[PDB]
């Protein structure tokens, strides 16, 4: 495990590093004010649908206080609608929490505000989710099934094995990897900047650096690390930066199915998964990409 | 040397024939094509088990096994097919049937976007890196042996079979494409781009079988069903 | 059985304000406050621990929907936390000492006694009501006092085992639903506890007196014969051991409560009224509104 | 029969003298410091309550520290009700077992007015209204020390027994003393809860007096008010 990349290959991982970094607490200090869980058929088959999202993607939910304090929820099983919205509405702000800060990591990144206003809104919409889950999968344990986000602590709960569910066996399979934080970001950069997302009119750019950051990572890889025990790692991430869009994907279909149903969906939410120019449309979005203060 | 890679390129080149003639010299520089790309869909899946076959150790896996990993890969692996095949024309795609299909045979009959997205995701790049056909044999080896797929008896026999891949399309990709350095990981790089298309495929195929106007074929009709599967099953003993 | 109609009749006319006055369910406790999101002031603070570490409880608390929501307190330190636990408290006396204003001033016999001796007496009763109640949804087994979608769990020093009995409050619980009373039994004492006539203040002392005894004797012979001979027999004995240890149990809560207000205002002004905290009708105001209209 | 109400009634008459003949001539109807003196009778009847527990009968066949914790958890209840049961002998006030005769005036001046008047109205007037006998007495006071619910006793399950006997005697002594008075029996053990919210409000003012420090405590009574270590009890019931 000695090192050694070209100085361009340096440059933009420590470009990424001190953009996540300043933007990603881990900790989700800054995370608070949000809303939090209460203290005509035939077509249902729509709503079956929807349980059955849920019903594998369930979560004990858990606050500490500054002092020794433990206020947990436990999720209610189904038997019927708008119980499964419980958390709906407190994810829906966690995820305002986490898209500005993706948003933002993205809004730092000196290649991404190179590219044109329309542009960078075009590869947040396509990325927003995946770079979420890969920021989650920092924060995540194996031997709990938990995502410790600071004074949160998002559990899991037994059934039966809901590695049925890709979603959670993505954050399972990532996690026996045990990625460096220098991978992490390399991943992100990967899924933000990849140039199939719909929108993207710099393509051969956005391209260029998908490439070069791919190629980073593997040499990364390669040269740091390198216990000939290693290899395969690079295909490893390859493979979970495949699986990320069918995840992407399935969750896309997902959220709109509930929205379909129960609006919840932020103003922002709604921006960056189509709930005319895109700065019009996402002015929002427009705002927070010009935004300096 | 357990996995050749030119074990791999006799798969390919025993399932997919020559550029066509008329087609190397001609090209490169209706009223629903679907129907058709779903015919050349359904014809290829016939190949499709007869090439998985010609890959190493893999009619050695569990019967189960490589049921598994056809269903959970055919459709990647047809758009991989059909993606190169099309870097020969000018414009559009070339199904297996022949069948040249524009953008505007494309674009009115609705997978306008997708059919544009494998375009300049796929087949542009395909052929801007020159993806010999050898690199193929072993991008699709890899997308076949899958063993993130449910139900494996074995998930680390295709573990180790996707490494012998890797291992094999990373030693041939050196030795051939000496000054292209970062050849091999921008193969790989094309996979998650060849997933986010093939799941807007299914998100077609899925569609287009629910309208119910668009003939499918068995083979075609038993992949897009859930687990069944009989003539997948037959094929593999054979 | 085997009573005399009087007898009968006494205890038909408790059970009534009991059920009428006592909702097992707690449904109509809402608005309550929960735990949010020198030398001689520190042996005070030291005394002030040793009183809430003995009684520390999680405060599970149930939704319509099947959510479970669970407080787990913080552990012992400086600082203000078990105060916390504190409001919550405060407010489910308030509805606790309603529900008891309510259950004497629908008594017969208390209706007839004078406003101002209907003061002394439940201030003497009111803490004592209460364990008497809340002894009726605690369970044994698991610790807890089931007040219906509220749950108040015993934690564990020791899991093991517990020796919790080293606090007389707790104790008395265990004591005293060891016994394994009926809800007349239950109502019996508290009349005995309600009508005592060593209450301060009271002015009419021989009525509440020849009171006492009269529900006494009534207590005393439902367990003659209503309950099996030689099995029941050293009962009432038990329970009058129970009335007993409540004075002593009452005698810990007032010196407790006032040390605790004393570093920590947080008394209800009908706390404040029932334990005395800064002529008798006039000196009681809101006590006094609650009586007679 | 294994509790004999009558080993009680030998207990109470060994351990408390017939009521002095001035009292019954004149102490009826038809400023040496109170507190000082009090407490004097406190310790005085301290010695006598150990050698009145020794006479209950099974009493001193309990684990040695299991009479400890019987004694010194009661003991103060123990005092309080032999004491109201002299007084009523007397017209107004209390009568001390050191002859002393207290009232509204040396307890008002005093500030254990409230404590006094209390046990005037709860203890004394209703044990005389009810002529409250030695026998029953003796029995409630059996009662009182056998509490199984105290903190450490090596075998409660005895002291509930011993308790359980007193209770069984003193139920058929006083069906058969007193039939005429039916209610009787559950009117004496009304008197316990009574007993003990008066005898907790009377170590809230030893305490506040053995703190202010300027009220003289002998050594029985200071071992009583001081957690457990005790010499003199764990003493005298061996002797
Ligand atoms: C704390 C970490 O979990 P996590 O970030 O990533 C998944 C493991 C997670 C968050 C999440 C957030 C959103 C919003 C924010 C876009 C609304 C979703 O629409 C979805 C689903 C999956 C329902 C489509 C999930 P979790 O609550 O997802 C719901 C199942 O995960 C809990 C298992
Ligand atoms: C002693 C602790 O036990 P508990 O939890 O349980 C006993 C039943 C409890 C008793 C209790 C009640 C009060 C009120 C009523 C005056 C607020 C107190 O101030 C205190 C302390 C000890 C803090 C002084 C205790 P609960 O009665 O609180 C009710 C308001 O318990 C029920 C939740």
């Amino acid at each position: 495990g000695v090192q050694g990349l070209t100085e361009e290959q340096r440059m933009m991982i420590r470009e990424l590093m001190d953009a996540q970094m300043k933007t990603f607490d881990t900790t989700f200090s800054h995370f608070k004010n949000f809303r939090l869980p209460g203290v005509s058929r035939e077509e249902a088959a729509k709503w079956s649908q929807v349980r059955k999202d849920l019903c594998s993607l369930k979560v004990s939910l858990q606050l500490r206080g500054e002092d020794g304090s433990v206020w947990n929820y436990k999720p209610p099983a189904d038997s019927g609608g708008k119980e499964i919205f419980s958390l709906l509405p407190h994810m829906a702000d966690m995820s305002t929490y986490m898209f500005k800060g993706i948003i933002s990591f993205a809004k730092v990144i000196s290649y991404f505000r190179d590219l044109p206003i329309e542009d960078q809104i075009s590869l947040l919409k396509g990325a927003a989710f995946e770079l979420c889950q890969l920021r989650f999968n920092t924060v995540f344990n194996a031997e709990t099934g938990t995502w410790e986000c600071g004074r949160l602590s998002y559990c899991l709960e037994d059934t039966a094995q809901l590695l049925l569910e890709p979603m959670l066996k993505f954050h399972y399979m990532l996690k026996k990897l045990q990625l460096h934080e220098e991978e992490y970001v390399l991943m992100q950069a990967i899924s933000l900047f990849s140039p199939d997302r719909p929108g993207v009119l710099q393509h051969r750019v956005v391209d260029q650096l998908q490439e070069q950051f791919a190629i980073t990572l593997k040499s990364y890889i390669e040269c740091n690390r390198p216990q000939p025990a290693h290899r395969f790692l690079f295909l490893k991430i390859m493979a979970m930066l495949t699986e990320l869009r069918s995840i992407n994907a399935q969750h896309t279909q997902r959220l709109l199915r509930i929205q379909d149903i129960h609006p919840f969906a932020t103003p922002l939410m709604q921006e960056l998964f189509g709930i005319s120019s895109l700065t019009e449309r996402h002015k929002i979005l427009h705002r927070l990409l010009q935004e300096g203060s | 040397e357990d996995m050749p890679v030119e074990r791999i390129l006799e798969a390919e080149l025993a399932v997919e024939p020559k550029t066509e003639t008329y087609v190397e010299a001609n090209m490169g520089l209706p009223n629903d094509p679907v129907t058709n790309i779903c015919q050349a869909a359904d014809k290829q899946l016939f190949t499709l088990v007869e090439w998985a076959k010609r890959i190493p150790h893999f009619s050695e896996l569990p019967l189960d096994d490589q049921v598994i990993l056809l269903r959970a890969g055919w459709n990647e692996l047809l758009i991989a097919s059909f993606s190169h095949r099309s870097i020969a024309v000018k414009d559009g795609i070339l199904l297996a049937t022949g069948l040249h299909v524009h953008r505007n045979s494309a674009h009115s009959a609705g997978v306008g976007a997708i059919f544009d997205r494998v375009l300049t995701e796929l087949v542009s790049k395909m052929r801007d890196m020159q993806m010999d056909k050898t690199e193929l044999g072993c991008l699709r080896a890899i997308v076949l042996f899958n063993p993130d797929s449910k139900g494996l008896s074995n998930p680390a026999e295709v573990e180790a079979l996707r490494e012998k891949v890797y291992a094999s399309l990373e030693a041939y990709c050196k030795h051939k494409y000496p000054e292209q350095p970062g050849r091999f990981a921008k193969l790989l790089l094309r996979l998650p781009a060849l997933r986010s298309i093939g799941l807007k495929c299914l998100e077609h195929l899925f569609f287009f079988k629910l309208i119910g106007d668009t003939p499918i074929d068995t083979f075609l009709m038993e992949m897009l069903e859930a687990p069944r599967h009989k003539i997948l099953h037959r094929l593999l003993q054979e």
